[PDB]
């Protein structure tokens, strides 16, 4: 019945920490804090509505509480119970929502031992992910530079293929003139040079292929590194959530231990 | 390619306009005029030579390592400088204006990407930007040529002045009855020996009056008529200007001499101003003409949003390259939200959950928002998320944001493909509403397909004419209060505004105008998801009283996206923000460009104009943009903006290229050591290092260029013997140049810079900016806590320059100069003995004073900002006695801080005593800290604004506004000044 026992009153936790307790939650989820001013008697109700976290000041004036100048509640508990059963539109028609969902506040050497294990697990899986992320970006750098190098090959090959078509054009009428003059030597000179051109171009397309194959295999490793990072990200938040409540649980009876545990 | 240096001689294959190809051996250093000429001499040995024209008819084309088909119009360039992908040259006939193409190549080198890649962009907004922004270029170039040459000298060498002439009394009190003694120099011989002329002058003399005294003192014995003397003064005033000895700073404008930063520092540091007399025609002689040629690309039924009687609706179709382990995570789904800045205008809606192997939704999503209620800056923020459980746990895979209105005011319609972005490192939130709007250009990225409703025609946002009508239509439908308004006005930008306070502010929105700085709190009280309230707010903003720049800058962060708010903020800057404070906040003003919805906006046109009319800020405008061009999320916006700058900045592009080229051969050189040649130790790195720096092409590139840390510093020849690679961090380079100034001996002859590569540097720029800020306000409030905000510049991805301070040591190095006392323990008194040895006599009490004051300042700054990891190798002290910190890798205590103060400092503060903390010297040191700490609290707003403008930067220390909460705790802003002192005092005593 007392405020100190209510599930939805959290004492002097921070504004930043109710932001984390209300993110992506439903309309009507609510907590009550001690005001950020941490002055006696004042509290702040925070409820979610429209994807935002609304801050309602709970005023205190001579042993009674309320949101406005008609303070008509002897306790903060009955103030919250009234609007747990009536819509806040009764106070502000814009806030057509009632306090639907209270955020409840619960859900020695051996816990120090278990905190140490989960922390060890968390830390080395944090190094697991920090390693893939540098390999993910190191692989990303090498890919986009291999991609531009392939577009460089494309441009050189385009420039050389037009060199073949200008050779086959401006040479046709001269080859045809040479052959009926019986000048095989002048024709061989044109073919000697044409064949050298045709040999270098094929050397370049082979170098393009070898890079296309080197890229396609590296772009697959890139996707696979993304796969297993996405598999670690959720397990990593889980491991973090347990150590946080273990460290808080141990803070209630063993501050001296955490001071030396890690 | 993959070739660091070309061999001495190479065989380049030349493709001729006939069919022939010629393998031509040619020297690495050979120029294209040489190559072409010798080619067409060799071409005679091959068939079909008849068809070739004279070599004057042709030029070379080839492909670069950047994949560009470059026309080598500038044939004076060297074969090894071409960045060729392969050694070949295609002979072709030139087409297109030569000057545009030669310029585009040097612009592409400066900004780091081929300009032609902009020509090939589908987006109409990209082509509209680079076309329409050319007017800002023309009017900036026209402006700087009005009153040539003087106007052009003011552009390249702008006065380096404080914001106001009035000296703080702390500084004025050092003057000799309001006067300052200065020495003026003249180079009087061809061999260049110099003559002195010492003057004593009123501190507020303008440079022309200083010239008049110099000529008066020189002619005192010439028995000149009062009229003939004035003819000499008039002559010298109109024929000479004053220069700072040792650097390229000139006194070209009639500011009082005491507000030129160089001389207000001489007054502060009690130094002797050394000025060189210089013929102003010799200065104008070193300012070659430049012109802004208009580029080639500067050439060549609807209904209203408030008549769509329906709710918002968007369709999620499917996604492609999603990378999830089908057997590790259960399903995936698309999260969405309609946002106005960081505030969601309505609750978020998700698609159904679908198997990983089939990202198929084909869902229309319905949003709790009436379309006419959409604010102009509204935007769609989405992400693909994964789910696994056994609690239920979510985490995002990729994200993407979309502006519901494009730059032409029209509402998006029809299908749309959106390539998503990788989730930023260390972000668990499902959506990223502070990231940029745009599609990922990279290939094989997860592409999410959407569809928007089509209302039978194109929909446009209503004209302001219609909005003020609806405002008048909707509006038709005291002492304790003004204390409330003044109280809410006082609170900081990130204070908690309750719902009661919000609609109280809105209820009194017309009485808020009397207190104009209340605007940010009032704007956050508006129901942005209501056409009605927004319409009325536009009317207030239209006639809102301007506010100081440091409060307008708040309205440019990510919480204020509305283009009317931001337009008002920009108009405050372009009317009140001095070029001094603009230059000081430029880092934040360049960052908040990221928050801008569209390419063409009032802020970028403001920053560009001031950058093309003041080359001091235009220099850092370039490097702040260039340093970030690797990031693909902003690569395009900053790229086009850099193009417009380099296309109009004038002859300074030539000097920026020398800097970029020098920094390139420093990152390439340092990469070879830090990444490839990791097997070798320092001594073998040294002999390796010098051989690289012996090369002519390296020496030519690393000598004779302007310092990026301060372009007024010329970097001449290298002192190879003094250069070295340091044994710390990621093995940074210590570089030393000669100062080629005619009078370098009067400032410094050695210019030393540290070049570091491997760790992020824009944490340091911010904290060093902050440190300079809080130093400036201590001085103006009577606290002479001398800080040392040494220069630091991020020039690329985790690479940058650091100004090293002369005659300084880490306290670790100083402990190693002394002896041991305790068992395997350095003597704590070593530091004090070292200051005594280097400050013998009457200058002893000064050094202990400077140490105590500088120490006090850095203790307060580090505690407030949460700089952890403070140890003996990142704490430094000068022979002067001044103390300063280095390496600000962290802040906001980014560890998954105490009030630092060691015994070694206490024994210096207490002049060696044994009862250190009980001495009168220590109680004086505590007073300094308590005063300094309180002074920051009463300026906390602009510090929080400086951090909140950097949220989109990508610095992991501050990814969300919650990260800025650390500074609200250290400053205890939700408490009273008397509770803050006790908190700070306790944090100090709790360390004792």
């Amino acid at each position: 019945m007392s405020l100190q026992d209510a599930e939805w009153y959290w004492g002097d936790i921070s504004r930043e920490e109710v932001n984390e307790k209300l993110r992506d939650t439903a309309d009507g989820t609510f907590l009550v804090r001690d005001a950020s001013t941490k002055m006696h008697g004042d509290y702040t109700l925070t409820l979610r509505k429209g994807g935002n976290n609304k801050l309602i000041k709970i005023f205190h004036r001579d042993g009674k509480y309320g949101f406005s100048d008609p303070l008509t509640f002897s306790s903060v508990v009955e103030l919250i119970n009234h609007y747990r059963n009536e819509s806040l539109a009764q106070y502000n028609p814009k806030l057509d929502v009632k306090l639907l969902y209270p955020v409840s506040k619960y859900q020695i050497e051996a816990v120090g031992k278990k905190l140490h294990e989960y922390n060890t697990q968390f830390q080395e899986k944090s190094r697991e992910y920090d390693r893939l992320y540098e390999e993910y970006t190191r692989t990303s750098q090498e890919i986009q530079m291999k991609r531009t190098a392939i577009e460089a090959f494309n441009e050189t090959i385009k420039i050389f293929e037009e060199q073949c078509q200008t050779q086959e054009r401006y040479s046709k009428e001269y080859i045809e003139k040479f052959k009926r003059e019986g000048n095989e030597k002048e024709i061989q000179r044109i073919m000697h040079n044409y064949d050298k051109l045709k040999s270098r171009i094929s050397e370049i397309i082979d170098s393009r292929r070898r890079l296309e194959e080197d890229l396609k295999k590296q772009a697959a490793e890139y996707r696979e590194i993304d796969k297993r990072m996405n598999s670690i990200k959720p397990d990593l938040i889980q491991l973090r959530k347990t150590r946080d409540q273990y460290l808080m649980w141990l803070t209630q009876k063993g501050v001296r231990q955490k001071k030396l545990n890690e | 390619w993959g070739i660091h240096l070309m061999p001495p001689r190479i065989l380049v294959e030349c493709l001729l306009p006939n069919g022939m190809i010629v393998t031509l051996e040619c020297l690495r250093e050979a120029t294209l005029i040489t190559i072409k000429h010798e080619l067409f001499k060799e071409a005679r040995k091959y068939p079909l030579h008849q068809l070739l024209q004279d070599e004057s008819s042709y030029i070379f084309v080839s492909v670069t390592q950047e994949a560009e088909r470059e026309e080598f119009f500038d044939e004076t360039r060297r074969l090894c400088d071409l960045r060729l992908f392969q050694p070949f040259l295609k002979v072709i006939e030139p087409v297109g204006n030569r000057e545009e193409k030669i310029l585009n190549r040097e612009i592409g080198f400066a900004i780091g990407m081929p300009v032609c890649e902009f020509d090939m962009v589908k987006d109409p907004e990209v082509q509209d930007f680079r076309r329409n922004i050319l007017n800002v270029c023309k009017e900036a170039v026209d402006l700087r040529d009005l009153n040539s040459p003087h106007s052009r000298a003011m552009y390249v060498y702008p006065p380096n002045v404080e914001s106001s002439p009035e000296l703080p009394k702390h500084i004025y009190n050092k003057l000799d009855k309001g006067q300052i003694i200065v020495v003026i120099w003249v180079i009087v011989s061809p061999n260049n020996d110099k003559q002195k002329y010492t003057l004593k002058i009123n501190h507020d003399c303008v440079p022309e009056q200083v010239i008049a005294e110099a000529i008066r003192k020189k002619t005192r014995s010439m028995l000149l008529s009062s009229e003939q003397l004035k003819l000499c003064v008039l002559e010298y005033q109109g024929k000479y200007i004053l220069k700072v000895c040792g650097c390229d700073e000139y006194f070209l404008e009639k500011y009082p001499l005491s507000q030129y930063k160089y001389i207000r520092s001489c007054i502060m540091l009690g130094r002797m101003p050394n000025l060189m007399l210089m013929a102003k025609e010799s200065l104008y002689s070193q300012l070659p003409m430049d012109c802004f040629t208009m580029p080639s690309y500067s050439r060549r039924s609807t209904k209203s949003l408030w008549v769509i009687n329906s709710a918002l609706r968007i369709k999620i179709l499917c996604a492609t390259y999603v990378n999830v382990n089908i057997r590790d995570i259960d399903k995936i789904y698309v999260r969405t939200g309609i946002y106005h800045g960081g505030e969601p205008l309505c609750d978020n809606v998700n698609t159904q959950r679908v198997p990983c192997s089939n990202p198929r939704w084909n869902e229309w999503l319905n949003y709790d928002i009436y379309i006419p209620d959409l604010p102009r800056a509204a935007r769609l923020c989405l992400s693909i998320c994964s789910v696994k459980g056994r609690k239920e746990e979510h985490c995002p895979l990729a994200w993407g944001n979309i502006n519901l209105f494009d730059y032409t005011d029209t509402l998006v319609s029809g299908k749309m493909a959106l390539n998503l972005w990788p989730v930023p490192h260390g972000l668990e939130d499902l959506l990223n509403p502070i990231g940029v709007t745009g599609s990922n250009p990279n290939k094989e990225t997860p592409c999410l397909e959407l569809e928007f409703d089509w209302f039978s025609s194109v929909v446009k946002f209503p004209d302001m004419s219609v909005i003020e009508e609806h405002a008048n239509w909707s509006v038709s439908r005291r002492e304790n209060d003004k204390e409330q308004l003044k109280a809410i006005s006082t609170r900081d930008p990130l204070s908690e505004i309750t719902e009661q306070e919000k609609d109280f502010l809105w209820s009194h929105r017309h009485y808020c105008v009397t207190i104009p700085e209340i605007l940010p709190k009032l704007l956050l009280s508006v129901k942005w998801n209501s056409r009605d309230e927004v319409a009325q707010m536009y009317c207030l903003v239209k006639d809102w009283p301007p506010i100081k720049p440091e409060q307008a800058m708040e309205l440019l962060d990510c919480n204020y996206p509305d283009p009317m708010v931001r337009g008002f903020a920009v108009r405050c800057l372009e009317k009140y923000l001095t070029d001094d404070k603009l230059s000081q906040y430029l880092i934040q003003l360049v960052q908040v460009l990221k928050y801008e919805q569209y390419l063409d906006n009032l802020l970028v046109r403001f920053l560009l104009k001031k950058a093309l009319t003041n080359q001091r800020i235009g220099h850092f405008f370039f490097w702040h943009l260039k340093s970030e061009m690797h990031n693909k999320t902003v690569s395009q916006r900053f790229g086009l903006l850099l193009e417009s700058y380099c296309r109009a900045c004038g002859m300074y592009l030539k000097h920026l290229n020398r800097q970029v080229e020098a920094m390139e051969k420093l990152i390439n050189l340092t990469d070879i050591l830090k990444q490839e040649k990791k097997d070798e130790t320092q001594k073998v790195q040294m002999k390796f290092l010098v051989e690289q720096m012996r090369r002519p092409d390296f020496m030519d590139a690393l000598q004779g260029f302007l310092s990026p840390l301060n372009p007024a510093h010329q970097l001449g020849n290298l002192r190879l013997e003094e250069c070295r690679i340091m044994s710390s961090a990621k093995r940074p380079l210590w570089l030393n140049w000669e100062n080629p100034d005619i009078m370098s001996e009067l400032l410094f002859q050695n210019n030393e810079i540290i070049f570091k590569n491997g760790d992020d540097l824009r944490q340091d720029m911010l904290t060093l900016q902050i440190i300079r800020i809080m130093e400036n306000i201590w001085q103006n409030q009577g606290l002479d806590l001398r800080m040392l905000p040494y220069g630091c510049l991020s020039i690329g991805d985790c690479v940058g320059l650091i100004e090293v301070v002369r005659n300084s040591h880490t306290i670790m190095q100083i402990q190693c100069k002394g002896g041991l006392k305790g068992a395997l323990q350095f003597n704590s008194h070593t530091l004090h003995q070292w200051l005594k040895d280097k400050n013998k006599g009457e200058i002893y009490d000064a050094a202990i004073d400077l140490f105590t004051r500088s120490c006090a300042g850095y203790c307060v700054a580090t505690f407030i900002l949460g700089i952890g990891d403070r140890h003996n190798s990142n704490i430094m002290v000068k022979d002067d006695g001044q103390l300063f910190h280095i390496d600000f890798g962290h802040f906001l205590d980014h560890k998954k801080v105490p009030f630092v103060l060691t015994q070694d400092f206490l024994i210096v503060i207490s002049k060696g005593a044994q009862e250190c903390t009980k001495t009168r010297e220590f109680e004086r040191f505590q007073e300094m800290c308590y005063k300094a700490y309180l002074a920051i609290r009463q300026h906390a707003n602009l510090f929080i604004n400086l951090f909140s403008m950097m949220l989109g930067s990508g610095m992991p220390e501050l990814q969300s506004f919650d990260d800025i909460a650390y500074i609200r705790k250290t400053l205890a802003l939700d408490k009273t000044e008397q509770e803050a002192l006790e908190y700070f005092m306790k944090q100090m005593n709790d360390a004792r």
